[PDB]
RNA sequence: GGACCUGGCGGUGCUUCAUAUCCCUCUAGAGGAGCCUGUUCUGUAAUCGAUAAACCCCGAUCAACCUCACCACCUCUUGCUCAGCCUAUAUACCGCCAUCUUCAGCAAACCCUGAUGAAGGCUACAAAGUAAGCGCAAGUACCCACGUAAAGACGUUAGGUCAAGGUGUAGCCCAUGAGGUGGCAAGAAAUGGGCUACAUUUUCUACCCCAGAAACGAUAGCCCUUAUGAAACUUAAGGGUCGAAGGUGGAUUUAG
DNA sequence: AAAAA
């Protein structure tokens, strides 16, 4: 059941350990909570590849960095 | 390769060829209708993705490019368009996927294109000269080949073996009583290869041997020398040179077979065990060896051919269809004329029942071998197969099968011969004939049936020919030994009306049968 | 709505309507009657309206011991066979 | 050549929902969240409402691929109830036999 | 036009090999089978179908290619690609004392060219904890961190792992999880004293 | 009056075979199924696509051969195999038969992306079992 | 027709030869049972009807018996009673009437000088390959019964027994459970039982007191209802073995009444090992050593429940 | 994509590689209706004719 | 070959569903269908890797089209690299 | 008009039967209360068929949005498939079926009798029926040989469905065809079916029926919340106080 | 209200 679809020859550290893809985010706050939630959601997903996970992560990052006025008015800072 | 249902079984070589050609035409039209509409065979559903499930493309993929567009138009009215595009966009045509394609497609146009490319661009000279020589070898040109060889030698580069082979072939093709010329050319080629630090290839030696064998009748020594030089280079020699040497020795070796035996031994030493792919005609040498063994009644060459055929690697066993059928017929004739009847039956079961039907000489030899060893029972199937595989010698085969029983007397368990004779007579009558009718009447009279013999006599008496003297005497005796001289009177009338030699004797016999009996 | 083209006999039985309740009580007149003709009769195996020569169907296969190249009919022969039909 | 329009509209909506799926997934993820201020949820709802119709998995209607029947269609072999029994009585579905207990 | 050819019933012999006639699982061609077998529901006064044109013999898969001598020859010809079982692993007790780690596999089948299976990604790891170096506090902490994924009777650690399409990645992830479990059992944190 | 795929009896001039002279309540008793695959069992996916491919293959085989099928089609889905078990009447030339067989094999192998080998069964006339 | 029969016979013979040759056996030691086994093995037919099985036995059994022509080339019938339609039946009737007359004459001369069933119409028409009716069959049966009343010798005895079959067995006696000894276990026996989906296994112990252990604990905690206690006491009271056996049981699945009945049946079947056969016969003839086939029937579609239908309105 | 299958069936019927009896019956009925005297009008003619 | 297995039969599962018979008001007449799916699994024991591969190849080379296949292999493993006395 | 034959019918006669059928009779239900879902109606521009034994939680195993074959407003004419209509016809069909039908005959081809008329052909202590197929039986499956399931024709109802799916006729194809938004799903009154109750054989704490206590239950309506959905107006459930009418239903009916 | 070399 692995002849052909081998996930581009990846291992387990690229599917489980996803901490190396979160740099433009804080450490303690609701934004970090949402990032950890979406990371845990993408981790236990054997249907999508790691590239699509990185694409979703960077899209969410760009979406949160675009609408900065609401994050500033939410009585908190965004990193 | 075909099916297994009884109604669609191949009965002869014609049916097999027709079925194979129909399958090939179906595959071709399927590929054509797929290439016509590529948008209907792209939605894949498989997983391993078979690479042989994608049609090829022939339209160009580059418009603003030059060399890439020309290559895509040549490789992937196409060659001329690619040449025009390369001349318009100023694209230098290389020696690969250009000159060879132009020579294979279009041979004055290819030569003109090569000359224009050489005059407008001066890149590699050795490859261009080799391509020009290869293109001129198929167009009969010796001066162009010599000029290409001189250019390749003066271009400070290693001369290709293909150009030298083409030049040797063009020089030895129309040879008129050339004996030392081939040896001088071989010596010059060897000297050039030693000076350029290069070894001779097997294809060039095979071509030289073929050109030497296709000139004189007794020129097997140069072919043998070329084969030995090709085999002593390090690898095995080509089978084409051995086949040409065997064919040249079989024409002049009518008194002795030493040259044929030497050629067969050389072919077995060059290609006898593992079928190594390195020639263009590997089955020709095997077919020639089998024919020589069948003509000379040899037991070692035939055994070697049978062992090197399909027992280890089915490659040099059958090159086509006619050659395979001829080899099978020769093997069957050899097995029938060499051993007794067991080997003949084994050959007929492993060849005549596994490949296709027979021809005329092989069928006659099989019938003679079966009659010489008392085996007259399956003559109707053989006659039907001979008639299906050939509507010309069917009457001759039927006559030869009926003559084995039309001369003997009546026995007790000889009904198979009578049935075969009746089947042959029916097949000859239902085909499209005085001798055949006389033979059928003689067989029916010698069988044992009275009504069948009378019907055969009545059918043969209307063919503008009466029976023989022995048949007429037997009919008169049977009429006199039955209290009815009507048959004798009818035979006498038919002999006197058809202007035959038996007249007075037949009349006297009829009078005696009417008076006494 | 595509996979619905059944057999020809089914379509003929549905169009002629010879197995109804009106043929046993005299509800219809004898003048009103639809006959049936054979549509698949003069069509050889592999007969198209464009004109493609089939070596294994239309034209003979082995032509004097050779193979015929798969070609294509023009327009004059197509008009000829259409007029013949 | 087809004769129906509802089947074509449904397959167009299926294709548009397959194409427009990541954006709807992200909007639905931004929706169901107790955290995060309400302004982002409101603007996400406005954006998902401003999108044109005929591009949503809600409008997916499980019909038949042979008859295009709206109601009464199995989700296993993707067909209605009459074609199923028809091809079962004809004898194409192996194992699917009439219940005799 | 029209012709006629005799079948293979009266053409073959009797002392002939059987697998040489039907090698692959052929759909039973009434030609080379000299067995006039009749299958079908007959009528009160009549004769049922024989072998020619028999739909029952064509639908039901025939088992004439598994000749006993052919099966024996196939089993004997495959002895070159076999490995003898060691005598040190005959009893289950020695196998459990030597190799106490079991890795299951899920390989199914699908009808058609489709090879991918969504149910072929689970690889349960069954490791018996009766042979590892586990003391008291470490074993208690391991049991507390596991919870309900450990049997209290057979003492076999059952952990379900399925977070990737492949299987070796899940195996490596389970090995790493077991390694972290064994590492944390020998460590004491600040809130462990207030148990 | 519940009538299925059976043949209605009228007089005595309808040569029916064994497939058309049986009711659907005798399939698993005195009949059987034409095709056979693992898609219908419980717990297995890829079934609607298989049924669509089967009905398309049946329509294609019935449309390409005008009346050359004396009965139906017996398909066998064995992993990556599509064996056709059809019958062809003895009314045409064997060369055209082999041509059509090769064309159908090539078309099916290039369309369904699966190796296909055809196996024909020549019948001298139309199949018949009773005069129902 | 006979040529086709001979062709089928020779085809069966050559098929048997080829099968015995391919099976690695001998053509002489390949009986019909081996033929049937090889046919059932090589042809795995997946149907429920036994007539739709690969049958290739003797050719005369599958093909119908062709009735021979009773007239030759001259056109005269062979038998004397042919211009009727029923030749064999009337011939047998005439023969048996002649036998009756001979028996009457022999009985008159002697006076002066002083388990199995019969045949059916189906068997008669299959033996004499001639279709008949019912009234003639009744007449023949009454004639045979009248013949059986009068005296007859051994010749007439075998003559009337030729047209006589044999009934099957009628012994419906119970089976005595063997006394099993497992590591010092006198008076030990096990049995089974099922009633409305309820599997129970009873272990009869004679060297005990007067209580039943159900799944380790007693039967009072598991069966608080008096109905189960009465159903368990009924077998002990019917055999007069109340406070003398400390049996144990283990039931799983089913409700209270189902498990109670299963345990009762298991105990009744187990108590047939330490008592005579007369008592177990008395138990069987009183409703004990028998199964209860009252299984819940399936529900029918279009109705309300099994036998209850919807309110069918008339107007 | 039923459109691809429909186009494939159409191009197989046009080239004679597929004998579609239903479409032939439809064409025959259309030809009979046009020959009877009730055919399809041209592009832009009918109600205002 | 030398595998020594046994024989057993798991319980069967039959699926039955109720569907309509006609197309209009005909609810009192229903037609149901079954789905017979038996189970026959073996138990291969004491087999190496090459022997198991050869057995699987022999099973797949003669696998009919009317049945399925569920391969559940349990391999062996001694101890990983970090299980003895490892400190991160 | 007289005479003969068949069918239907006779509140037409004799005999034998109806095993849930007729009571003498047994059990559970509708018709009496509320809600939901079908018919018709009310103002509106807001759908179609069924509408007597053989039809109603009917086509639907889903009317919020596609699912609306209904309408209003804004547009298009290869108008989207080399075409088509979701316009009207089952009183043109194929196909899927229904009570009669909980059965025993339908019945290719001959012979005889009504002087060779429409027709009929029965008698076993026998005065003219043998007879291809269909129907029961014969058979498959569940616990067998009981029973159940599954089968059950020729025809009647111009019976249901042209809106399972295809097809025949009339009309259009600068339209009855197609692309976007909204509305028709609220009750003056007549009506079939299903669900919830009508006491001490009921209910609560816990308990899967050795206890204790209260001399039975919620439709609908108000607010909020939870899971999904682009939007909660009825569909699923829960929380908070209030909560109809009913101390066993008459003519008229069904199942066991 | 007669019968695709
Ligand atoms: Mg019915
Ligand atoms: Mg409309
Ligand atoms: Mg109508
Ligand atoms: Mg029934
Ligand atoms: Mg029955
Ligand atoms: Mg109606």
């Amino acid at each position: 059941n692995e002849a052909g679809f081998d996930d581009d020859g990846s291992e387990f550290h690229e599917h489980i350990f996803l901490e190396k893809h979160l740099e433009s985010f804080p450490k303690q706050g609701p934004i970090r909570h949402f990032m950890e939630l979406v990371t845990c959601g993408l981790s236990k997903n054997p249907y999508l590849s790691v590239k699509q996970k990185v694409e979703h992560i960077e899209w969410f990052r760009n979406y949160f960095n675009e609408k900065k006025d609401i994050l500033k008015e939410s009585n908190i800072q965004f990193n | 390769v075909f099916q297994d249902d009884p109604y669609l079984m191949p009965a002869s070589s014609l049916e097999s060829r027709s079925f194979l050609l129909a399958k090939k035409s179906g595959e071709n039209v399927a590929k054509f209708i797929i290439n016509s509409y590529p948008k209907y065979f792209q939605k894949d559903i498989a997983e391993p993705h078979i690479p042989c499930l994608m049609p090829e493309y022939f339209e160009p993929q580059i418009k603003d490019i030059s060399e890439a567009a020309l290559k895509e138009r040549i490789e992937l009215e196409p060659s001329t368009d690619y040449h025009f595009q390369q001349t318009g966009q100023s694209e230098a045509l290389e020696e690969e996927n250009d000159e060879t394609s132009r020579r294979k497609a279009g041979t004055w146009r290819a030569k003109n294109n090569a000359e224009r490319i050489f005059s407008l661009m001066p890149e590699k000279n050795e490859h261009s000269y080799c391509t020009m020589i290869r293109g001129m070898v198929k167009h009969r040109a010796y001066e162009q080949a010599l000029n290409l060889y001189t250019e390749l030698l003066n271009n400070r580069l290693h001369a290709d073996v293909y150009t030298f082979n083409a030049l040797i072939e063009a020089t030895v093709c129309a040879i008129n009583e050339k004996f030392e010329e081939k040896w001088s050319k071989i010596l010059e080629l060897l000297r050039h290869m030693v000076a350029q630090k290069v070894k001779p290839n097997l294809q060039t030696f095979n071509t030289i041997l073929k050109c030497l064998r296709r000139f004189h009748v007794f020129a097997r020594s140069p072919a043998l020398q070329v084969l030995r030089e090709m085999k002593a280079i390090g690898i095995e020699p080509s089978l084409a040179t051995y086949h040409h040497i065997i064919r040249l020795f079989d024409q002049p070796g009518d008194p002795l077979k030493r040259s044929s035996f030497i050629i067969y031994d050389i072919m077995n030493e060059l290609m006898g065990k593992r079928f190594s792919p390195k020639d263009p005609d590997d089955d020709k040498f095997f077919q020639s060896a089998m024919s020589i063994c069948s003509s000379l009644r040899d037991l070692e060459l035939a055994y070697q051919v049978h062992g090197l055929l399909k027992t280890g690697d089915n490659w040099k066993f059958i090159g086509p269809d006619q050659h395979r059928n001829f080899y099978y017929s020769k093997f069957f004739d050899l097995i029938c004329l060499m051993e007794q009847i067991d080997v003949t039956l084994k050959w007929y079961e492993d060849l005549i029942p596994s490949a296709y039907f027979p021809h005329s000489q092989t069928m006659i030899h099989l019938l003679q071998a079966l009659d010489v060893a008392n085996r007259l029972e399956v003559i109707p199937k053989i006659w039907k197969d001979s008639k299906e595989y050939g509507h010309t010698f069917r009457s001759d085969l039927r006559e030869e099968i009926l003559m084995l029983m039309a001369r003997d007397k009546h026995p007790p368990e000889l009904q198979v011969a009578f049935a075969d004779c009746a089947a042959d007579i029916k097949s000859a009558y239902e085909s499209q004939p005085a001798t055949s009718l006389n033979c059928i009447a003689i067989l029916f009279l010698r069988a044992g049936r009275t009504q069948e013999a009378w019907k055969m006599l009545g059918l043969f008496r209307k063919h503008n020919k009466i029976p023989r003297s022995e048949l007429l005497n037997e009919l008169m005796d049977s009429a006199k030994v039955s209290n009815s001289p009507s048959q004798a009177i009818e035979v006498v009338e038919l002999a006197s009306a058809f202007s035959l030699p038996i007249c007075e004797g037949l009349t006297q016999r009829v009078m005696s049968d009417f008076a006494i009996n | 709505s595509f996979f619905t083209k059944l057999t020809a006999d089914e379509l003929w039985k549905g169009a002629l309507a010879e197995t109804g309740a009106g043929a046993k009580k005299g509800r219809g007149k004898r003048t009103k009657k639809k006959k049936r003709k054979d549509l698949n009769r003069g069509q050889i195996i592999g007969e198209g309206r464009y004109g493609f020569l089939w070596p294994g169907l239309n034209v003979p296969l082995m032509k004097n011991g050779a193979v015929q190249t798969i070609a294509q009919r023009s327009k004059e022969e197509q008009e000829k066979v259409e007029a013949d039909m | 050549h087809y004769v129906d329009w509802r089947m074509w509209r449904d397959v167009k909506r299926r294709k548009m929902a397959y194409e427009y799926a990541d954006e709807r997934l992200r909007i639905n993820s931004l929706r169901k969240n107790t955290i995060l201020p309400k302004i982002l949820q409101d603007v996400a709802d406005e954006e998902i409402a401003a999108l044109p119709r005929d591009s949503c998995p809600v409008r997916i209607r499980n019909r038949c691929v042979m008859t295009s029947r709206p109601r009464g269609v199995k989700r296993r072999w993707r067909l209605s109830r009459i074609v199923f029994r028809h091809l079962a009585d004809h004898g194409q579905l192996s194992g699917i036999q009439r219940a005799t207990w | 036009r029209r012709k006629a050819l005799p079948p293979r019933t009266e053409k073959m012999a009797v002392d002939q090999d059987w697998p040489s006639v039907y090698p692959v699982a052929a759909p039973f061609k009434p030609s080379a089978v000299p067995l006039p077998v009749r299958m079908g529901y007959p009528v009160k006064k009549g004769v049922p179908m024989a072998k020619e044109g028999n739909l029952e013999l064509l639908k039901i898969p025939n088992f004439l290619h598994l000749t006993p001598v052919a099966i024996k020859k196939h089993c004997e010809a495959l002895k070159d690609f076999c490995t003898e079982w060691p005598a040190a692993l005959d009893s289950d007790e020695k196998c459990e004392k030597h190799f106490p780690i079991e890795i299951d596999s899920t390989d199914y089948v699908s009808s058609g060219p489709s090879v991918r299976n969504p149910r072929a990604r689970v690889v349960v790891l069954r490791v018996k904890l009766s042979s590892l170096n586990l003391d008291d506090h470490a074993k208690k902490k391991l049991i507390k961190l596991v919870g309900e994924r450990y049997c209290k009777t057979t003492d076999v650690l059952t952990i379900k792992t399925d977070r990737c399409p492949l299987r070796r990645q899940n195996y490596d992830y389970a090995v790493y999880l077991l390694t972290v479990l064994y590492h944390e059992s020998w460590n004491t944190e600040e809130w462990e004293k207030s148990k | 009056k519940n009538r299925a795929a059976r043949v209605r009896v009228s007089k005595g001039d309808k040569p029916v075979t064994y497939e058309e002279a049986h009711a659907p309540h005798y399939i698993a008793h005195r009949k059987g199924w034409l095709s056979l695959h693992t898609g219908n069992l419980d717990g297995e996916d890829h079934a609607a696509e298989r049924t669509v491919e089967d009905v398309f293959l049946r329509k294609f085989m019935w449309g390409t051969f005008p009346g050359c099928l004396a009965d139906q089609l017996v398909l066998k889905r064995r992993g990556n195999q599509l064996e056709i078990c059809a019958v062809v009447l003895r009314q045409l030339s064997p060369h055209k038969y082999y041509f059509l067989v090769g064309y159908s094999e090539t078309l099916l192998s290039y369309f369904y992306k699966c190796p296909v080998r055809l196996h024909l069964q020549t019948v001298p006339s139309k199949v018949v079992y009773k005069y129902l | 027709t006979e040529d086709f029969i001979k062709k089928q016979i020779e085809e069966f013979n050559i098929g048997k030869r080829h099968l015995a040759n391919m099976m690695g056996e001998d053509p002489e030691t390949f009986t019909q049972e081996d033929i049937d086994r090889a046919i059932a093995y090589l042809f795995p037919s997946g149907l429920f009807e036994k007539r739709a099985r690969p049958v290739m036995k003797h050719p005369e059994q599958i093909f119908p018996r062709q009735r021979a022509i009773q007239w030759g080339e001259d056109g005269r019938p062979f038998h004397y009673l042919f211009y009727t339609g029923k030749q064999s039946y009337y011939s047998l009737m005439h023969d048996v009437y002649g036998m009756l007359l001979n028996l009457e004459k022999h009985q008159s001369h002697l006076q002066a000088k002083s388990g199995s069933r019969w045949l059916i119409k189906e068997e008669l028409e299959e033996m004499l390959v001639e279709k008949l009716s019912d009234l003639d069959y009744m007449q023949f049966i009454r004639l045979l019964e009248k013949l059986l009343t009068s005296q007859c010798g051994a010749a007439e005895e075998e003559f009337v027994q030729r047209f006589r079959r044999s009934v099957t067995l009628e012994s419906k006696k119970q089976l005595i459970e063997p006394v099993q000894y497992d590591e010092q276990g006198m008076a030990f026996s096990k049995s089974e039982g099922k009633r409305k989906t309820a599997k129970a296994e009873a272990i009869v112990y004679k060297h005990g007191s007067g209580r039943i252990k159900v799944n380790g604990i007693d039967y009072q905690l598991y069966f608080p209802i008096t109905q189960d206690r009465e159903q368990l006491m009924f077998p002990f009271h019917f055999v007069d073995r109340l406070g003398k056996h400390d049996v144990t049981c283990t039931v799983s699945g089913g409700g209270r009444s189902a498990q109670a009945g299963a345990i009762r049946l298991a105990m009744a079947k187990a108590l047939c090992s330490f008592v005579t056969e007369d008592e177990v016969e008395w138990m069987r003839q009183a409703g004990l050593l028998t199964t209860d086939p009252r299984v819940r029937e399936r529900k029918k579609p279009g109705q309300e429940g099994a036998r209850r239908k919807f309110t069918w309105k008339k107007r | 994509n039923h459109h691809t299958y429909a186009e494939l069936m159409q191009t197989l019927r046009f080239l004679g590689l597929y004998r579609d009896e239903h479409q032939d019956f439809m064409d025959e009925q259309k030809r009979l209706k046009k020959l009877r005297g009730k055919e399809k009008p041209k592009k832009g003619e009918g109600k205002r004719a | 070959l030398g595998i020594s297995i046994k024989v057993h039969e798991p319980p069967r599962k039959i699926e039955r569903f109720t569907l309509l018979q006609s197309v209009h008001i005909y609810k009192k007449h229903r037609v149901q269908y079954e789905m017979r799916t038996l189970y026959r699994c073996l138990e291969l024991e004491h087999l190496t890797g090459s022997t198991a591969d050869v057995y699987l190849e022999y099973i797949q080379r003669n696998l009919p089209e009317g049945v399925a296949m569920e391969v559940t292999k349990t391999q062996l493993e001694q101890l990983p690299e970090h299980i003895k006395e490892p400190i991160w």
